[PDB]
């Protein structure tokens, strides 16, 4: 049974990493790249896609946590804490000699208490206006981005998200797909220059900039047609002559005139290829005064496909005006001293596939703020999925240890031993939570514990963001009952997955 | 401490157990002793085996301090209690690993003694059987199949045990022991060895002092006067004392300092039977066995006498036949004296000192046989019925001490086992085979339904078979056995709660 | 040497048994295995387990190899095999030490297993309908695999799908390959998604939406295996056409046998598509020939790598081809083929090793249904059938007399291993147990065994706990043998270098 104490002890290397993370005001990691490259960040997401650590049931328990970031995205240390303080509490019991079958049985049956009891406190936001729909969803985004940069232009981040999801989403089917969201950002300009796009930015010059950067709508014709093709701009040399060299140089521009008049014909405006354009080819296409697009990428190319219902044209008399994709308007957008001579694809409208733009000072600046967007995007999508939401934030895992503790006092067999353990593991979180904010370790938990029975059941959760009062209303920390619901589910399967491991047999190779 | 202070424990009485698992039975191995001084000796007795055993290790010194006791206090029992614990503390040592915790383990072996005391109480057989059937002649023959007579001692073993058949006595208020020092045997070179005869009572050493005295006398109820002082010319005084005899009215007359001419003439003419110069012990065992009172010296207040009706005793009959060169006087019987006597025949009185060797262990043996009344199955009956009825008695607790109950009689075979080993023969048939035949005597015999179901069979050591040791005559005391397995879980219990060991 | 190479081997062979004993049980514990190729498994499943231990020792290379037969033999009871086996050498240790020789110890061995074997089939009972409903036959015994589990709520749903499921195949013909699970992420438990015959999820790695429709009420299932995408100064088209017309026509060589559904085990992109969209076939790569095997076995069609000598005979027809976004992905099922007896399960749930859970857990309820209707004769599950040989075995050594009697009183205490790591992995007081159902079994009660809802024995044809007779014959037979190969071994030779 002493391997149990090396499984959970290994648990804890695990845990005095990620627990530090926790919280708004939570404390950065060095991420030491194989090449060398200094990372820091927050999220214990990134820390433990790179945390390389050679316990094999670390290696599981990172594996699970992976689950959670591919379904609600944000709860990643919570299921890491939860699991360690479950494992902590499970070290006890098994010193007090229970079966470890008997502790996982007792964290199942506690565990169905609390998932109902965060039932009690479940509201929904959708009931209500369109207008209040995207005012409490904006109220809820600006709290995702506090540990951001954005911390200044918070509000200029956060009214993105309200029609950044919405106009991906359907408000009948209520199933927004993320997919249908881009982060496109660049190391440079100011966290300011950051915009949301309705559509796709390329970030491609048309070849060069005499070629035209832009197609007008045509007095609001069919959309300006987009020629996407595979192929460079040019044909899929033993001179014995001069009049053999004449027609050497000029069978390029047969073939220039060829794919051009195929551009005419079909009535493609822009022609976006995959490979580059030749010095003659811009010539050929600067007699005929057609925009055209070189060096694309497929990921781009269907997003010309996606927004504007378009074709991936595998060569240039392949082309049919059906198969070309129509946009609203196509144009060349530098910001500020941007050189990269960026270009934008829209439907002027709620497009199939929205980009949002990101600029940002320095690469750690840029890649906070896009993870922000990821999570903070997630967050009205975990609101969209599910409209029952709590006030819960270091209330909730409270309230249900408090629940858990009221059920041991009624228990009276054997189960004492495990209820009164799982609200102790329980209060681990808003136990992290004060530490990693600078207050009192244990006098958060009585005042929260007190607040939430001595005064009434109610939203009384940390200070850590700080703030006046305990009052979670007034600081609108909002998170999802779905996620809530994962967190906990999730943390007993982590519990089941190693108290069951009884040996880690390693073997090598020959 | 923990399972290292219990690993050790168990190691060190093991230890001890190899220095007397060889010596167990009669055909054991010996042992050789050693000391710094240079001196060496070799023997099988198991106390002095423990009490020059050297240990070290402080766990044997409780393991050998009572046995110790057991030799002080009883006086055998000295190996079965290192060999009985060492297997109990080895099997306790597999319930500690089984998650059976030391107190458990001791509270069932204190229930198991509870039932066995019942079951050998139960089980155990009195001082009886042993007349008219060959209980003590096979157990006489034990101890003479080892003397020259040997191949005779189906006529030697018979006197030994007649003999001692009618020499019951009280003892201390009624104990029922026989005397050690009785039936006055005469080594003589009489006849062939298988002629030796029995007889039907007591001979004092001794002769009618003269040939022409009359040698029976009072053949109803006798008077027998004891005098020492003699009646030798110093005359006719010491002649007068034979008056004094007369008068006093001593029918059969021990004077032990001879006999004046006249006075061998006067007990003829008086019609009284004279005798002189008998063994003094024999006399004074004449004096409880008649009650003639040996005189040292005549004072009473100046009585000169055998002091009428005063110093004589009383006996039936008293006769001296004549046997083919063997003269000697025969006392019949008495109101108490618990008397008899043997005539020896063979080749010579050198010969016959093998008799004088095989009767001083014979008649000691055969009366330590009889010396305790509750007698005990030998040759691992009391072990080996004990595992068969114990393991049903695993039923009537059946809870966490039925796997104590099962491993304190699995232990139980350590006895039947080493006296195989030690005996050459294959010990796994033989143990099998005696559990065989003691597990059907449960079954029916109790139910009194039986063709030849009995118990009492038992290991033979010589003959190499199991058999009913009732009609081989292995028996040991139920005080022992008793008393053995009450010492054994003294020791299993004082080693088993051993649980820390500081080294200050 | 000598009698210590035993003492040696049976060492090796207890060290196997301590790694595999926390195994025994539904309630039972796992073992992480790490893999030279570092794909780390963690399963309860002893064949699993057994495949991946990578033993070196001699002694018990032998173990694990007789272990490994009972899986291809039977399939079930591996687990019992090495308890059981390793058992039988632990008791032997007390044996050796006294001076039991191999003969005697082996000769009693073959007595006892022939004694055994009688008394299972005197044990046996022969269900059929014997007190028994052909539903509920399969029904009941599924339901009880699956009670207290993490799907226990959910036990109507895949307790629903799981009797069918094996209903479905042939019921004289049943075949592991016939039930098929696939790993679904994404979706709830009650999610997972039964499907009439075989489905895959779609591989096809590259766009071309909007063109081929994909969905077929009679389609015609063609397999290739190779490519048919094509990934003077004017003369240098030429050889991009060459090579184009030449799989063009190729891609027609396809529309001239006629395919609705077009497979192949390489990547597809859209450059082949150029002429599937234009003639509007369906076409989906880097599919696994085992789902191409069963639509062999399904529609009765036949892989062509080429193209140009493929005629009707490769074409091949089901009752539904449908591609799904059911699983926020597409899926393409089969279903009602004419020549199918297969069946698979999309399991949808929380995480992978949460449909893990849910997939062994089904796997053993899949296996519980299967012999239920392969075996006639069933015999008492629980351990009741190693307490019934314990108590038969026990009375023949009270009749037996000779050192046969030592030996098979160790046979009958080794018995008692198999509910002893019953008991102990499922939590339960292990001393308890095994006296109140050896008692309780010598009142004459047959059907006592371990209860895992409530910590006590009870009556295990009641609860429906059933195992098959041959399961228990085989590997007891197979056990014994084991016990002969080990305890057998005099001397180790290694021919070093």
């Amino acid at each position: 049974l002493e391997a149990k104490k090396s499984h959970i002890l290994a648990a804890r290397s695990v845990a005095s990493i990620i627990k530090t993370s926790l919280g708004p005001r939570g404390l950065d990691k060095i991420l030491i790249s194989p090449d060398g490259e200094i990372t820091i960040t927050n999220d214990g997401a990134t820390i433990l896609s790179q945390m390389e650590l050679d316990n094999e049931i670390a290696k599981l328990l990172v594996q699970l946590s992976k689950s959670q970031d591919d379904e609600i995205g944000d709860g990643t240390t919570g299921v890491v804490v939860l699991a360690s303080a479950l494992l902590d509490q499970a070290l006890e019991l098994i010193q007090k000699g229970i079966h470890p079958i008997k502790i996982a049985n007792g964290f199942d049956e506690a565990a169905k208490l609390a998932i109902s009891k965060l039932e009690e406190t479940c509201d929904d936001i959708s009931a209500s206006n369109d207008e209040l729909f995207r005012d409490f969803l904006l109220r809820a985004a600006k709290t995702s981005l506090g540990s951001k940069i954005v911390s200044k232009d918070h509000d200029r981040f956060a009214e993105m998200a309200v029609e950044a999801v919405i106009n991906v989403m359907d408000k009948d089917r209520k199933d927004v797909d993320f997919d249908l969201i881009k982060m496109q950002g660049r190391v440079g300009g100011s966290i300011s220059d950051s915009k949301l796009i309705n559509g796709v930015i390329l970030d491609k010059d048309f070849s060069h900039p005499q070629m035209p950067k832009c197609v007008l709508p045509k007095e609001g014709s069919d959309g300006v047609k987009l020629a996407i093709l595979t192929c460079p701009f040019e044909p899929p040399l033993d001179i014995s002559s001069v009049e053999e060299y004449q027609k050497l140089q000029t069978y390029e521009q047969d073939k220039f005139k060829e794919m051009i008049d195929d551009v005419k014909k079909a009535g493609a405006d822009v022609v976006i290829c995959q490979w580059g354009f030749d010095d003659e080819a811009n010539h050929l296409l600067l007699q005929n005064d057609l925009p055209a697009v070189r060096w694309v990428g497929g990921q781009e190319l269907e997003h010309i496909a996606i927004s504007t219902n378009g074709r991936i044209v595998p060569r240039f008399q392949d082309l049919s005006k059906d198969k070309l994709g129509t946009c609203s308007r196509i144009y060349e957008q530098e910001f500020g001293t941007t050189k990269d001579r960026m270009l934008i694809i829209e439907q002027s409208k709620e497009t199939k596939t929205v980009t949002c733009f990101v600029r940002g000072s320095n690469k750690m600046i840029v890649d906070e703020a896009e993870r922000a967007l990821h999570d903070s995007l997630c967050v009205v999508r975990n609101l969209v999925k599910d409209s029952r939401v709590v006030y819960g934030g270091g209330a909730a895992e409270v309230t249900m240890s408090l629940a858990v503790s009221e059920e041991a006092d009624k228990q009276r067999g054997i189960d004492q031993y495990a209820f009164r353990g799982f609200a102790q593991a329980l209060d681990t979180i808003p136990m992290t939570l004060a530490e990693n904010s600078g207050l009192d370790p244990i006098g958060t938990l009585s005042t929260l514990k007190s607040k939430q029975l001595k005064e009434k059941i109610s939203n009384i959760g940390v200070d850590c963001l700080g703030y006046g009062s305990n009052d979670m209303k007034e600081l609108f920390v909002v998170d999802p009952f779905i996620g809530k619901k994962q967190q906990i589910l999730l943390a007993t399967q982590l519990c089941r997955m190693i108290l069951k491991i009884d040996n880690v047999i390693i073997s090598g190779k020959d | 401490s923990g399972d290292d202070i219990r690993n050790q424990n168990v190691l060190a009485t093991m230890a001890v157990a190899n220095v007397v698992k060889s010596s167990l039975g009669p055909v054991g191995l010996d042992k050789m002793l050693v000391d710094d001084i240079g001196d060496f000796t070799v023997t099988n007795d198991g106390a002095t085996i423990l009490s020059l055993l050297d240990v070290q290790h402080p766990a044997g010194k409780i393991l050998v301090e009572l046995a110790q006791q057991q030799d002080r206090e009883i006086g055998d029992g000295t190996t079965s209690v290192v060999i009985i614990a060492s297997e109990l503390l080895k099997r306790a040592n597999e319930l500690v690993k089984n998650k059976i915790h030391p107190t458990t383990i001791i509270t069932g072996f204190r229930v198991a003694l509870r039932e066995a005391i019942r079951f050998i109480n139960e089980v155990l057989s009195t001082s009886v059987d042993t007349l008219g059937k060959e209980t003590l002649i096979n157990i006489a023959k034990t101890s003479m199949s080892s003397k020259i007579i040997g191949a005779d001692s189906d006529f030697f073993s018979n006197m030994v045990v007649d003999a001692l058949l009618a020499v019951k006595t009280q003892n201390s208020k009624g104990e029922i022991k026989y005397p050690v020092k009785a039936v006055n045997v005469l080594k003589a070179h009489g006849k062939s060895a298988t002629e030796s005869l029995l007889v039907p009572g007591y001979a004092l050493n001794c002769t009618v002092a003269s040939q022409a005295m009359p040698k029976r006398i009072a053949g109803g109820n006798v008077k027998i006067a004891c005098l020492d002082l003699n009646l030798q010319k110093a005359a006719g005084i010491v002649l007068e004392r034979v008056k004094k005899i007369i008068d006093a009215g001593a029918q059969v007359v021990l004077t032990t300092k001879g006999i004046d001419d006249l006075c061998l003439k006067e007990f003829v003419e008086a019609k009284i039977m004279g005798v002189r110069r008998c063994k003094k012990e024999d006399l004074r065992r004449i004096a409880r066995a008649t009650g003639a009172t040996l005189v040292s010296s005549m004072s009473n207040l100046e009585g000169e006498e055998t002091f009428e009706s005063s110093y004589l005793g009383l006996c039936d009959e008293v006769v001296q036949a004549k046997f083919s060169d063997d003269e000697c006087i025969l006392i019949k019987g008495t109101s108490k004296h618990s008397s008899s006597s043997i005539i020896l025949r063979g080749a010579n009185d050198y010969s016959l000192d093998e008799m004088e060797r095989s009767l001083h262990d014979s008649l000691s043996v055969v009366k330590r046989t009889l010396e305790s009344g509750n007698v005990v199955p030998g040759g691992g009956c009391v072990e080996a019925a004990l595992n068969i009825y114990l393991d049903n008695f695993a039923t009537t607790v059946g809870s966490r001490e039925q796997l104590a109950i099962a491993e304190f009689a699995a232990a139980l075979l350590i006895i039947p086992k080493t006296l195989a080993v030690n005996a050459a023969k294959d010990s796994s048939e033989l143990v099998a085979k005696l559990r065989s035949y003691h597990a059907a005597s449960q079954m029916a015999k109790p139910e009194d339904v039986k063709r030849r179901s009995y118990r009492n069979y038992g290991l033979d050591l010589i003959r190499g078979k199991i058999v009913d040791e009732i009609h081989a005559g292995v028996l040991e005391p139920t005080i022992s056995k008793v008393k053995s397995l009450k010492s054994a879980l003294e020791a299993c219990v004082a080693i088993l709660r051993i649980d820390t060991m500081i080294t200050v | 040497q000598g009698k210590g190479q035993i003492i040696s081997n049976i060492n090796a062979c207890v060290a196997v048994q301590e790694a595999l004993k926390p195994t025994l049980g539904p309630l039972g514990s796992d073992i992480l295995i790490v893999t030279s190729n570092q794909k780390t498994t963690i399963s309860n499943d002893g064949a699993t387990i057994l495949k991946l231990l990578d033993v070196v020792h001699p002694a018990a290379k032998t173990l694990v190899d007789i272990s490994r037969a009972q899986d291809a033999e039977v399939g079930d009871g591996t687990t019992s095999v090495t308890i059981l086996a390793g058992e039988l050498m632990k008791e032997a240790k007390p044996f050796l030490e006294e001076g039991i020789s191999s003969h005697l110890i082996m000769k009693g061995y073959r007595k006892a297993v022939s004694l055994a074997v009688e008394k299972i089939n005197e044990l046996a009972v022969d269900i059929t309908s014997e007190k028994s409903s052909g539903r509920e036959l399969l029904e009941r015994c599924a339901r009880t695999a699956m009670s207290s589990k993490l799907i226990h709520n959910n036990a109507d749903f895949f307790v629903k799908m799981c009797v069918d499921a094996v209903l479905s195949l042939d019921r004289n013909d049943l075949d592991d390959k016939l039930i098929g699970i696939k790993k679904i992420p994404g979706g709830a438990m009650e999610e997972s998604l039964f499907i009439n015959g075989v489905a895959f999820k779609k591989t096809f790695s590259y766009a071309g939406f909007e063109q081929q429709p994909k969905k077929f009420n009679n389609p015609k299932i063609l397999s290739l295996n190779v490519e048919l995408e094509l990934k003077h100064v004017e003369d240098y088209q030429a050889i991009v056409d060459a090579e184009w017309q030449l799989i063009f026509e190729k891609l027609r060589q396809v529309e001239e046998t006629g395919a609705n559904i077009v497979l192949s085990k390489l990547p597809i992109g859209d450059l082949a598509t150029q002429f599937f969209a234009d003639r509007n076939i369906f076409c989906a790569g880097r599919v696994s020939a085992d789902d191409m095997n069963r639509v062999i076995q399904a529609v009765g069609g036949s892989i062509q790598s080429t193209t140009s000598d493929i005629k009707p005979e490769h074409l091949g027809t089901c009752a539904l081809f449908e591609e799904m976004q059911i699983g926020s992905e597409r899926y393409n099922l089969f279903q009602g083929c004419p020549q199918a007896k297969t069946c698979t399960l999309l399991l949808r749930g929380g995480a992978e090793q949460v449909i893990a859970e849910v997939e062994r857990s089904l796997h053993d309820a899949i296996m519980i249904v299967k012999r239920a209707l392969q075996n006639k004769l069933i015999v008492a599950g629980g351990g009741a059938t190693e307490m019934e040989v314990s108590k038969c075995l026990r009375d023949y050594s009270k009749t037996i007399a000779g050192k046969q009697q030592m030996i098979i009183n160790a046979f009958a205490k080794a018995l008692e291993v198999i509910p002893r790591q019953l008991c102990e992995n499922a939590g339960f007081d292990a001393i308890e147990i095994l006296n109140k159902l050896r008692l309780a079994h010598s009142k004459g009660e047959k059907w006592y065994g371990v209860v895992f809802e409530t910590e006590n024995i009870g009556d295990n044809f009641a609860k429906f706990v059933w195992e098959p007779a041959l399961v228990k014959i085989n590997a007891l037979n197979s056990a014994t043998e084991a016990t002969n190969l080990i305890l057998s071994v005099d001397e180790t030779i290694t021919n070093k270098g």
